[PDB]
């Protein structure tokens, strides 16, 4: 019941192209709002609210923090880019798919195709679905990338149709530890 | 290979 | 293409810090406070890298200090509490008999600061389940993930219990089979 008081700081590190163009950001919030922010696109403090104007100032009359904070891209962006680039920016999972059926209503028959693609990473992913070699676009409905926590992500594309005997459905999925788009199929 | 952290910078 | 997030806080009165870094949403290690270590997300990664757990317990210093000040100049404005969004998934497709595991998100909450508890069939479960720390977002606003391997079965049914300062009620998302 008693009242809280968050100090929350962020030091990010935006990377373009590899580390071609790299960006650093800091800032700094207290409770829900940000108040003091280093941008490396303006190389100096600047603040977000009056609230934080003399954290700014002051920390703006320390030439050695501002030259620490100018150089962050190198010492700090692209360093630790490399520390870690074999196992996150490298890191592939390939993905599981796997077709089932499914239905809207209990009652009703099935009519609802789910691909079931799971255990991948990075979070790109794209899932297309195929009625006899032709891609259908109207019925899919799906969860969206859902992200596990634990460095894999999945989702569900669902398709709403009535399947006809004879027919065979496509889940198509292409994702960077592919090359080929991965297809799996399912019969009525 | 050893992460490097940002320093915290003591507010006014 | 990518992003590396170092994010930390400090709360008072609870006197609760946090040092974590993130890629592109995911955890690649923390420091626990308490026993001044690394934690890595993943057993592997501390195969690859390093990082000196005290270089976030300085950190976690100014922060505690910077919070005092904030605190003050501010006039002593509480946060306003935003109750978290709560959902419960599994990892794979669920098949009986074979092993799985529950997965509670609970999203877009501030402060920092949830009670998360797994029911089978009512009761409460504190033997399998892990859990991550407050992970950062892009909208200052924090998420967390709690785990229960689980063998999947008719008769069991499954509640992800979440307790937050800004509910009126706690939170219970269901899932069965
Ligand atoms: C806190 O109180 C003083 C008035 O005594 C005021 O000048 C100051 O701006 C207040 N802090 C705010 C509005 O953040
Ligand atoms: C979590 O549980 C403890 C003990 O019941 C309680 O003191 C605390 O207020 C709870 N935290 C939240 C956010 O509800």
């Amino acid at each position: 019941t008693r009242p809280r008081f968050l100090e929350y700081s962020t030091s990010e590190c935006h990377f373009f192209n590899g580390t071609e163009r790299v960006r650093f950001l800091e800032r700094y919030f207290h409770n829900q709002e940000e108040n003091v922010r280093f941008d490396s696109d303006v190389g100096e403090y600047r603040a977000v609210t009056e609230l934080g104007r003399p954290d700014a100032e002051y920390w703006n009359s320390q030439k050695d923090l501002l030259e620490q904070r100018r150089a962050a891209v190198d010492t700090y962006c692209r360093h630790n880019y490399g520390v870690g680039e074999s196992f996150t920016v490298q890191r592939r999972v390939h993905p599981k798919v796997t077709v089932y059926p499914s239905k809207t209503q209990p009652l009703q028959h099935h009519n609802l195709l789910v691909c079931s693609v799971s255990g991948f990473y990075p979070g790109s992913i794209e899932v297309r679905w195929f009625r006899n070699g032709q891609e259908e676009k109207t019925g899919v409905v799906s969860t969206g990338l859902i992200h596990n926590g634990d460095w894999t992500f999945q989702t569900l594309v669902m398709l709403e149709t009535v399947p006809r005997s004879g027919e065979v459905y496509t889940c198509q999925v292409e994702h960077p530890s592919v090359t080929s788009p991965l297809t799996v199929e399912w019969r009525a | 290979g050893g992460y490097r952290a940002r320093p915290a910078k003591a507010a006014t | 293409e990518h992003v590396i997030i170092q994010a930390e806080f400090y709360l008072n009165p609870d006197q609760s810090g946090e040092f974590m870094f993130d890629f592109d949403g995911d955890e690649i290690f923390h420091v626990d406070m308490a026993k001044k270590e690394t934690v890595w997300r993943l057993e592997e990664f501390g195969r690859f890298a390093s990082f000196e757990a005290q270089g976030a317990l300085a950190n976690i210093a100014v922060d505690k200090a910077n919070l005092e000040i904030m605190t003050k100049r501010s006039n002593y404005t509480p946060i306003t509490n935003v109750p978290p969004e709560v959902t419960v998934l599994t990892n794979s497709p669920v098949e009986l008999r074979e092993p799985n595991v529950l997965i509670c998100f609970i999203d877009k909450f501030t402060p920092p600061v949830v009670n998360v508890t797994w029911l089978r069939n009512g009761k409460p479960v504190t033997t399998g389940v892990s859990e991550t720390v407050f992970l950062p977002r892009e909208d200052h606003l924090f998420r967390k993930f709690h785990y229960l391997p689980f063998l999947p079965s008719t008769e069991d049914v499954y509640d992800c219990r979440v307790e937050h300062w800004g509910l009126d009620e706690p939170l219970l998302k269901h899932w069965e089979f």
